[PDB]
């Protein structure tokens, strides 16, 4: 069962994915958030994605697609998979440790106008040891 | 209750449209403004075949009907009588002219339906019943055969013949209805005469069958025999089958188990059932307000699915022959082609009532020995 | 109205039916929907072609050589020359009732098209040839490549049509006076008809009766001015109308009167006459001594006559009851026939308005005809055994027996004083027949007897023209017939008599099941769908086990019962089997086999599998795959040849697999692409996937018992029993043999891709 905050973190970022407020993730967007991070699909995987996504051929996405699809139970291996590959999305240091900077590159990339006081507000929150950095266990703990 | 000759030289017949037990529909037409309608007449003699007293308890049916009709009429999810003509002999109902049959023929056609058309159908489904209940009216014949379909994909309800009103305090013991859709309740009053009654928990139940029905494509409760299906429907043992909701979200699988409860108190009703995520939907807000933990939080998640996109994208699976030799029927593709085609050759055998149905042309269980074991 | 007849898809000589000549038509969208095919189908460059696929004035087919030699597989596709006169008919067309562009556009085309000879005149030529050297370019590029005229062009026909329309379209001519007659008005709708109903007595008690329950009706009596006479009498008054006898004209030949010629009034000699409808006529056949049938025909001829009417003045009906329409105590009215005069009252019964009254009150309002040409210008042991025996069967027994042997027309002498006929002791025999309501010898008299129903030729073209092969006889060949094209009264009856044989009541029982099928086709014509060939042998054999089941009794008493059976409960039994609502699915598979219900597009799978393979063989009878060629998917006869391919097995379950395995094949064969290249056995998939199933279900560790084994078809009875889809049907099955042995003649590689 979900929870109102729940949603209104869901609504979010269901409007952070899409740049240009239609009520579409739309396929240039979604080639242009793809590339923000630093990944080349091509036409025809991004195609095979949106087909495989939606229920239908209209090659649109809509609320209810991405509720279902992040709805979803992983379990513990894919889930696995799935943290490993989002650190290494926030590990393009090869250190290991994510710190204020990392995610100040990271919001810039993905398109959020912060400021130095607020990430280390957020950095300062996030973190319980108080060394400045964030370990695997405080990373897959906060996943909820 | 006009005179006939009014109808007589107001509307004139045409050919007809549908048949029933007792009755046909035809189409009129409405001679001052060409508008097109479809008419319910309802021989209340019978043919002659009928004594008085069945006369007399048609007469009364129908005007109970008419009567009841009348003050739901607004909704614009209803069907609307625009007209009524009464004689010694025939009642002549006039209502709207919908365009295409009921949801039996969709159903058959297309075997099984997609969650799009599933949400729109419900929500509308869950809008009328809520209405219904707040004006203290209980209706007790939800079916899929008492809905029609429009060219727009419009469904209004139909077939109130069992509708009546529930002054408050009261409960009914009566039983009516086919043996597939009748909730616990109603059974347990059959079998003893202590329990107060039921309710709109029916309306509950009728909805999570339906639900059930339209979702797996055959009904969650069905046996040749009535007694052990009574049986099996006293226990409430329904499962789902392995290569059959591996295709499914665990939300929609929520609803469906919240819709049919044994207990009545714990049943979802119309207001909750809206409630529900399934149905959650966003315009436009810019009141969001929070601290940075979930900030972290939405971009991490943001992260996470734009990560999981590409891994559910890589996990198809290849035509894989070898596979089709070995077994297939775990290829979704190939499970559709069989089911349609299978229902295409054998699609004349499907009609109402419970000797045939639906859920007789799949076989899921391993037919063996263990046929044997059926009952005590 | 789309199709010219049953062996031509199109033909633009319908162009003229739908035209200035002779306007009979109706439901302007047929109109619209022929034009648009004809247009679409048919048009070229300088002209249409009649139909597809004629060879006139080709440079092939030999032309000095008649009798078209059956090898049309493609020397005349796409080379059919043209014919400019279905052109000049457009322009007409156009020009008569409300068009003006079309008429232009038409005009402009035409125009490029024509010839200028002597004295500078427009000439039309015939049609235009291709040229013999280039044939080979047009297969590939249709409607491309010029043309040169050829035969004769002193076209009467077409140089008058197209100076009549030029001169029509000039203005100086009216269309209103073309046809003085009004003809050009077809379209308008006819909004309705109200029929009118009188209703008698025949005796003082029939009126008594009417009258006890508020019904008023006059008997036969006290309209003297007024006459009531049976229709027969009318046909044979009518059976007189212009006869000669220096010409040597024997005038109208006798034939059966509809209800539209007994509804109107007739005058005869200064009289008036009324004619009774022929339905309620019991001399001739049973079908009137039901009251629920004379009810049901009643309604039908009420509809009918109130669709149509297009005569002036109101129709009008008369229904005397008989005697024989009141109860076993003879002291009132059926429950049916007080149900029907009720419902006729109140001005709504069946689908038309009846309105009921007196006949002096029509008069005035009703139409007359005024006829004109009338007016003048030891068997002696055996007899005394018949005369002392009782009880009907051995009367019949008896009568039937002395008929066959001595007694075609001898004299009887059971009486002393009046000379019995066989003929008139089995007359007689009728009446207290009739009295008993014992179904079990009347049928057996009126095969005696040899009594014909009435309008059986009509009812056998109707069957005809819906694009259906009836069949006469039980099986099997050749004692079976074919009946592909209408025939005569007369040869029609022998050919059922030869057909029937000795049997005798087959023949009734068969022309009673095709008039049921007759009445059944024009009211719902949709449960005829899935099925191509009716044999009425068949069907019957189908009722008679399907009683047998339901009485679990003997073949025998299931063939007593069936001839007791009243025909309202024939027909009853007939609906319920052609509607189609262990043990269960094996009676299914057997009712499907039996009836051969293939699906909808079965053939056009076939033909596209057919495409892709050198043929499908079937228990050492093969079908090459060179008849794609020859033939259309549309063409009956691949039709009936798959069919005869196909029902070479005599089991029906045997038949049902085999449809299914084809049509798993023809699905599976879409997800790969190549070409098998070989014959393709299906016996041998159905038994390599009865031989899965086996294996897989003694795996599970089903005891012997369960798995048993045909006496005489080597299948499972389970396999019978399997439903076909779902996880454990017999549609995987066949799907994994089907695979199994399309592999096992596969190049080592599959490449299948969807």
């Amino acid at each position: 069962q979900l929870t109102e905050e729940q949603i209104a973190e869901f609504k979010e970022a269901f409007s952070l994915f899409d740049k240009d407020g239609d009520g579409t993730i739309t396929t240039k967007e979604l080639g242009t958030v793809m590339r923000s991070l630093g990944q080349n699909p091509t036409e025809a995987e991004l195609q095979d994605m949106i087909n495989e996504v939606d229920a239908d051929g209209n090659g649109t996405i809509d609320f209810p697609e991405f509720l279902t699809m992040m709805a979803r139970k992983m379990k513990d291996t894919d889930s696995e998979e799935e943290i490993r590959e989002a650190f290494r999305v926030f590990d393009k240091d090869g250190n290991g440790y994510i710190s204020a900077a990392e995610l100040r590159h990271v919001m810039t990339n993905l398109g959020e106008k912060l400021t130095d006081e607020e990430v280390d507000e957020m950095i300062r929150e996030a973190d319980i040891d108080g060394d400045g950095q964030v370990n695997y266990e405080e990373f897959v703990q906060m996943m909820t | 209750s006009h005179s006939a000759q009014d109808f007589y030289e107001n509307y004139e017949p045409k050919e007809i449209l549908g048949r029933g037990v007792s009755s046909v529909v035809r189409r009129c037409i409405h001679k001052p403004t060409s508008q097109e309608y479809a008419v319910k007449v309802i021989d209340v003699t019978g043919g002659g075949s009928f004594s008085p007293e069945e006369v007399r308890e048609l007469r009364e049916a129908t005007l109970k009907e008419v009567d009841i009709l009348r003050k739901v009429s607004g909704h614009p999810n209803i069907i609307q009588l625009k007209d009524t003509y009464e004689t010694n002999t025939f009642f002549f109902l006039v209502f709207d002219l919908m365009k295409r049959g009921e949801l039996f023929d969709y159903l058959t056609e297309k075997v099984t339906l997609s969650e799009k058309e599933t949400r729109k159908i419900m929500r509308a489904l869950l809008e009328v019943i809520c209405t219904l209940h707040k004006l203290n009216i209980v209706h007790r014949d939800l079916k899929p055969e008492n809905i029609l379909l429009d060219d727009n994909m419009n469904i209004k309800l139909t077939d109130f013949g069992f509708s009546c009103q529930l002054e408050p305090g009261e409960r009914l013991r009566e039983v009516c209805g086919t043996p597939s859709y009748l909730a616990p309740e109603i059974i347990e009053c059959s079998m003893n005469e202590d329990h107060p009654g039921y309710g709109k928990e029916v309306d509950m139940w009728s909805t999570g069958v339906i639900m059930y029905t339209l979702l797996a494509g055959s009904p969650p409760f069905w046996h040749r025999k009535q007694m052990l299906m009574l049986r099996m429907i006293m226990s409430g043992n329904y499962q789902f089958g392995s290569p059959e909701w591996d295709d499914y979200s665990d939300t929609v699988k929520d609803l469906v188990s919240r819709f049919l409860v044994v207990q009545p108190q714990n049943r979802y009703t119309a207001e909750e059932a809206l409630a529900h995520p399934f149905f959650q939907q966003y315009l436009v807000e810019e009141v969001r307000h929070f601290s940075p933990r979930g900030k972290f939080k939405v971009i991490a998640l943001t992260v996470l699915a734009s990560v999981r996109i590409y891994y559910q994208y890589r996990r198809v699976k290849p035509v894989t022959r070898e596979i089709v030799i070995r077994d297939p029927y775990a290829l979704r593709p190939l499970r559709r082609l069989i089911d349609a085609y299978a229902f295409r050759i054998y699609g004349h055998w499907v009609k109402k009532g419970q000797q045939q149905n639906r859920a007789a042309l799949f076989e899921n269980t391993p037919k063996a020995v263990l046929l044997s074991l059926a009952e005590e | 109205l789309p199709r010219a007849s049953t062996s031509k898809e199109v033909d633009a000589s319908l162009l003229s039916v739908v035209s200035f000549p002779a306007f009979a038509v109706e439901d302007s969208q047929l109109v619209e929907l022929t034009k648009q095919e004809i247009i679409t189908k048919l048009q070229g460059r300088y002209g249409c072609c009649r139909f597809l696929r004629d060879g006139y004035k080709t440079p092939k087919e030999d032309p000095n050589r008649l009798y078209y030699e059956p090898a049309e597989l493609k020397l005349f596709e796409n080379i059919e020359c043209e014919w400019p006169l279905f052109w000049t008919y457009f322009i007409l067309d156009g020009v008569f009732s409300g068009n003006a562009e079309q008429v232009q556009e038409y005009k402009e085309a035409l125009e490029a098209v024509l010839i200028k000879g002597k004295n500078g005149v427009p000439l039309l030529p015939e049609l235009y040839s291709v040229p013999p050297d280039r044939v080979d370019e047009e297969y590939q590029n249709p409607h491309t490549v010029d043309r040169v005229p050829m035969g004769k062009l002193p076209h009467m026909w077409g140089q008058s049509l197209y100076i009549l329309g030029s001169l029509m379209a000039e203005g100086f001519l009216a269309p209103g006076e073309i046809d003085p007659l009004n003809r050009r008005f077809s379209t308008v709708p006819k909004p309705d008809v109200v029929v009118q109903v009188s209703i008698l007595a025949e005796t003082e008690e029939i009126k008594t009766i009417l009258k006890d329950k508020g019904i008023y009706v006059e008997t036969i009596a006290e309209v003297y001015p007024i006459r009531v006479q049976p229709a027969r009498i009318l046909s044979h008054i009518y059976s007189s109308l212009g006869c000669n006898n220096r010409m040597k004209l024997s005038g109208r030949p006798y034939r059966h009167m509809g209800v539209l010629g007994t509804s109107k009034l007739y005058d005869i000699r200064k009289t008036i006459f009324t004619f009774t409808p022929q339905f309620i006529d019991q001399q001739q056949f049973y079908l009137a001594l039901d009251n629920k049938m004379i009810v049901e025909m009643l309604r039908t001829d009420l509809s009918y006559l109130c669709s149509r009417w297009r005569m002036t003045g109101q129709p009008t009906i008369t229904f005397p009851i008989s005697h024989s329409m009141l109860d076993e105590d003879g002291t009132s009215l059926n429950s049916s026939i007080l149900a029907a005069l009720r419902k006729m009252q109140d001005g709504y019964f069946g689908g038309a308005r009846v309105q009921t009254g007196k006949l002096s009150e029509f008069l005035t309002t009703s139409c007359c005809t005024h006829l004109s040409f009338m007016d003048p210008g030891d068997f002696k042991a055996l007899v005394l055994q018949l005369k002392e025996t009782s009880s009907l069967q051995e009367q019949a027994d008896i009568l039937y027996m002395l008929y066959t042997m001595k007694g075609p027309d001898w004299n009887t002498e059971l009486y002393n004083e009046r000379s019995a006929t066989v003929r008139e002791l089995l007359t007689e025999l009728y009446g207290k027949v009739g009295e008993i309501r014992h179904w079990g010898l009347i049928r057996y008299i009126s095969g005696i007897l040899r009594k014909k129903v009435e309008a059986l030729d009509e009812a056998c073209t109707d069957l005809l023209s819906h694009q259906k092969h009836l069949t006469v006889g039980l099986p099997p060949e050749p004692r079976e017939k074919t009946i592909s094209a209408p025939l005569p009264y007369e040869a029609l009856t022998q050919l059922i008599d030869e057909a029937s044989e000795g049997d005798m009541s087959i023949s009734i029982l068969t022309q009673e099941i095709m008039v049921y099928l007759a009445m059944y086709m024009r009211t719902q014509p949709g449960l005829f769908a899935e099925m191509f060939r009716l044999r009425i042998g068949l069907i019957i054999q189908v009722m008679a086990t399907e009683l047998a089941h339901s009485l679990r009794c003997s073949a025998e008493e299931a063939t007593e019962g069936l001839m007791n059976l009243s025909p309202s409960a024939m027909k009853n039994l007939l609906h319920h089997i052609l509607s189609g609502k262990q043990g269960q699915w094996q009676r299914r598979r057997r009712l499907d086999g039996a009836l051969n219900r293939v699906p909808v597009g079965f053939y056009q799978k076939v033909w596209k599998v057919l495409q892709k393979c050198h043929g499908l063989s079937v228990e050492g009878f093969v079908l090459p795959s060179s008849t794609t060629r020859e033939m259309t998917p549309g063409e009956i006869k691949f039709s009936v040849h798959v069919e005869s391919v196909l029902n070479r097995v005599p089991q029906p379950e045997y038949r049902q697999l085999l449809v299914e395995a084809i049509l798993v094949l023809t699905m599976l064969a879409d997800i790969e692409i190549h070409s098998i290249g070989s014959i393709i056995a299906v016996e041998k998939i159905v038994h390599i996937a009865n031989d899965l199933f086996l294996q897989e279900q003694k795996t599970l560790g089903a005891d012997d018992t369960m798995l048993a084994k045909d006496p005489a078809s080597g299948i499972c009875t389970l396999l019978y029993d399997s439903a076909p889809s779902g996880r454990f049907g017999t549609m995987t099955y066949l799907s994994k043999a089907a695979a199994t042995y399309v592999q096992e003649f596969l190049p080592h590689s599959i490449c299948a891709m969807q």
